[PDB]
């Protein structure tokens, strides 16, 4: 069980987790409270296992994306900031946080990767990913590389699978769904075989993760890489003369990276869901709040107003929201796990040899598609078997038997969503949408 | 599965 009278906050281990600690400080010298900040590893998949027996932290950190997941499951509180609350921070960063209508965490700040390069080793960073490949050529002459990134999590290499393939995602109906060509298209491959050639032409590494991109970009040995705000700090205290710009792009499109919102949930189970709001909106979201977490490690383009007019002047900033604006703002919808379990077995199979692009983007479609129509039609199902008035029924029942996917029993008329084309679905979602009925 | 009256 969770203590009662004290916080616990969970946060990513690449975050200002100690800059985090000097706000719960503060919160502590105020109110008595103590609030301790933890940063366990792989906590997006700790949270959802702790918290479904009714354990975990008050507070949970994480990018929007996976807050859907864990509001479907009856994992978080609703909050409820009043209006002037809400008018503090930029309107699209509430939509990124609403799921089924309802407030399901703060957000914080916007996160949008960049290209990150040393203005010692490459003065004028490309604008392309195809002059890449000579430029480490030029960069392995010197004993430097062009090149390093982490390639094990998609989050880094989607912005150049997508730059030729486009969003993944498209909002319909008042849901988010994947596209059916969104992963499989021919501008993903196209990206994803870049990715897999700069490989085999011994320009980057399979292996490359993380610590390995961030090591040696912080210790000079190659001139580029690719990270977030996040990352500025390390480079800061490493002395490099860094320069923070715009992704490079492939085929003349710009890199499209996931856009994600920086949030704070708060446990269903937790006995504190006020000393949480209090924390979150009368502490941490304030100029001298984010500041302290800022000065630790850089949260990107703040969802606050006031602060975010302070911060805009850094070109670094600038450079942020431009890549963001370029990319894609990540859905919420439960099945984001799976997209991104399916992206990053394709992403690691086709630079290992395991399966060709076109078969390791081809499964990663399915894969992901598959999983996020089976939660639709578990919802459109639960809908459908609410209704009760006449008319609307009639209607239903009259799209249902233009197919003629249908059977009939003594007491009722009955049909499988499974067996309907995905444009009846779709007829049915849209004749829901305006039926007035959810 | 859906069934309708
Ligand atoms: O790689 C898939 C992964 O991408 C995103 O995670 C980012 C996160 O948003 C950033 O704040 C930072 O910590 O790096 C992570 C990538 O290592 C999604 O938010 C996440 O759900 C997804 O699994």
């Amino acid at each position: 069980k969770i203590e009662e009278g004290k916080l616990v906050i969970w946060i990513n281990g690449d975050k200002g987790y100690n800059g985090l600690a000097e706000v719960g400080k503060k919160f502590e010298k105020d109110t008595g409270i103590k609030v301790t900040v933890e940063h366990p590893d792989k906590l997006e998949e700790k949270f959802p296992q702790v918290a479904a027996t009714g354990d975990g932290p008050d507070i949970i950190f994480w990018a929007h994306d996976r807050f859907g997941g864990y509001a479907q499951s009856g994992l978080l509180a609703e909050i409820t900031p009043d209006k002037a609350f809400q008018d503090k921070l930029y309107p699209f960063t509430w939509d990124a946080v609403r799921y089924n209508g309802k407030l399901i965490a703060y957000p914080i700040a916007v996160e949008a990767l960049s290209l990150i390069y040393n203005k010692d080793l490459l003065p004028n960073p490309p604008k392309t990913w195809e002059e890449i490949p000579a430029l480490d050529k030029e960069l392995k002459a010197k004993g430097k590389s062009a090149l390093m990134f982490n390639l094990q999590e998609p989050y880094f290499t989607w912005p150049l699978i997508a730059a030729d393939g486009g969003y993944a995602f498209k909002y319909e109906n008042g849901k988010y769904d994947i596209k059916d060509v969104g992963v499989d298209n021919a501008g993903a491959k196209a990206g994803l075989t870049f990715l897999v050639d700069l490989i085999k032409n011994k320009h980057m590494n399979a292996d490359t993760d993380y610590s390995i991109a961030e090591a040696a970009f912080n210790k000079g040995e190659t001139a580029m890489t690719i990270n977030g705000p996040w990352a500025w700090s390390n480079i800061d205290t490493s002395k490099v003369n860094y320069g923070v710009t715009v992704l490079p792009t492939f085929k003349g499109q710009p890199s499209k990276p996931f856009v994600g919102v920086l949030s704070a949930g708060i446990n269903a189970a937790s006995p504190n869901k006020e000393l949480a709001k209090e924390f979150l909106e009368n502490y941490l979201l304030t100029d001298e709040g984010l500041e302290a977490v800022n000065k630790d490690k850089p949260l990107g383009a703040v969802a606050l107003k006031s602060y975010e007019e302070e911060l805009a002047k850094d070109p670094r900033i600038a450079a942020t929201m431009e890549n963001a604006q370029k990319g894609e703002i990540m859905p919420n919808i439960p099945c984001m796990s799976a997209f991104w379990y399916a992206v990053r077995t394709a992403v690691i199979n086709a630079a290992s040899g395991r399966q060709t692009v076109d078969e390791a983007l081809k499964d990663a479609q399915t894969a992901a598609a598959d999983k996020c129509y089976l939660d639709e039609l578990v919802e459109l199902h639960r809908r459908l078997m609410t209704l009760r008035e006449r008319h609307i029924l009639q209607q239903i029942v009259n799209l249902i038997e233009e197919t003629g996917h249908f059977h009939i029993t003594n007491t009722t008329f009955d049909f499988d969503l499974c067996s309907l084309d995905k444009t009846t679905v779709r007829k049915l979602q849209s004749y829901l949408e305006t039926s007035g009925t959810s | 599965p859906v069934a309708a009256p």
